[PDB]
């Protein structure tokens, strides 16, 4: 499972 | 350029319709004419460019993702050069657009922009595309790797200097600096610190902030806390 | 053509790798480089090539009828050239490609299909892409609009002669037909009658098939059921 | 609302 980056 | 011949306050408005259309090449397009126009770019601007080529590069991550898998699997199984040839056009596509945004930022982007919140918001950039550089090098990748960090420090020094610890643009650094740290650093104990006193200091800052603000900072600050909740 | 140094079985190779990574503008170009390899295509290739350019196609007609919602509203608010310009790029860009695929129809895959499951394949594939071509067109329209009929009309002459009621690519042919008759053709009672009669034959058809084929079947005749419940 | 056409 990736790790979250920042959304728009 | 093509978009040579077209006026800067066209090239804002189509980028706007690309974004509705979800025509995101277009976008970036539209976004890449606009800065070579040579001025300064606003708030919004920033945000459009940003948003253009996250969601090209975004795709491309995903589709070398897959192609990477199925490659990692066929050295296990039966055997051809197929699926190496496929994905190394891909990946070669990838870094193809990390390379013209790397140039945006460096002619002539970061080296006009001295206010805090446009220095570090394009410092940021640069750290997320060497990133994206990094996912997929192999060996370079120290270079690369070393690239990311000091663009993600230097952000980080600006910011912790001179913005408040709920802002948007030093939270959403913060969060992709411990992405940085735990995908690609191989140092999972710093990330989760860094995301860990991020999310407090956020925290206490929190009553300072009219309803509108503290919706836009507690909506990245879950950010934190869901990458907090997978990393322990 | 740029794919015309790849192998045949290559390029088929690598459209299915596009297709797990959905990168479908790829996935046309391999596929298009198949078929400009002369051979005939099988039943799978046939879906492959179907299923890269609907995708493709799929997009940029999303795309303009975005762009020609917020065209229309402009002519009812406030005031410049820029809506029109983009929704004609994209205009321009989807007629392209459908010209492309009508292309590889006429220079020679309708011309070496004998068989009723290719023939009928490829000549509701024609029927489509006129149809999308309609759907854009502004007189002119009806030469377009007749093409597309044309070829709907001798893909069902063969269909209904050749095939059985529940085959999945005569159900899907006349559920195309049908969508024609409604949203191009401005035929709603023919549209309605072709999907009643397509549903209740094949209904009555069904005890013929084994597990899987009437799975298949019955899926596709979902569709005919949906669109009378929103055409009646 | 827009008919359905057929699925891949
Ligand atoms: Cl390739
Ligand atoms: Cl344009
Ligand atoms: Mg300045
Ligand atoms: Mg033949």
């Amino acid at each position: 499972v990736r790790s979250l980056s920042e959304r728009l | 350029g093509a978009m040579g011949s077209m006026e800067r306050a066209s090239l804002i408005q189509k980028a706007k319709l690309a974004e509705q259309a979800e025509r995101y090449e277009d976008m970036a397009a539209f976004m890449k004419g606009a800065v070579e126009k040579g001025e300064e770019l606003s708030c919004e601007e920033r945000n459009l460019l940003s948003v253009a080529y996250k969601n090209v590069v975004g795709g491309q991550r995903a589709a070398w993702r897959v192609l990477s898998s199925i490659e990692q699997k066929s050295n296990e199984s039966e055997e051809g050069p197929e699926v190496r040839e496929y994905r190394e056009k891909v990946e070669t596509e990838l870094q193809g657009v990390c390379d013209t945004v790397l140039g945006l930022l460096d002619s002539h982007l970061i080296k006009e922009a001295g206010d805090a919140e446009s220095r570090v918001f394009y410092l940021k950039m640069k750290g997320d595309y060497y990133r994206y550089l990094a996912e997929v090098a192999t060996g370079d990748k120290k270079r690369i790797i070393d690239s990311a960090r000091s663009a993600y420090q230097e952000a980080m020094d600006i910011s912790k200097k001179e913005m408040p610890p709920t802002n948007p643009i030093r939270l959403g650094l913060a969060l992709n600096f411990s992405v940085f740290h735990y995908e690609i650093a191989n140092s999972p104990e710093e990330a989760i610190s860094l995301a860990k006193t991020t999310f407090d200091e956020a925290m206490a800052d929190l009553h300072t902030l009219s309803e509108d603000s503290y919706k836009d900072s507690t909506l990245i600050m879950q950010l934190l806390r869901d990458n907090l909740t997978l990393w322990t």
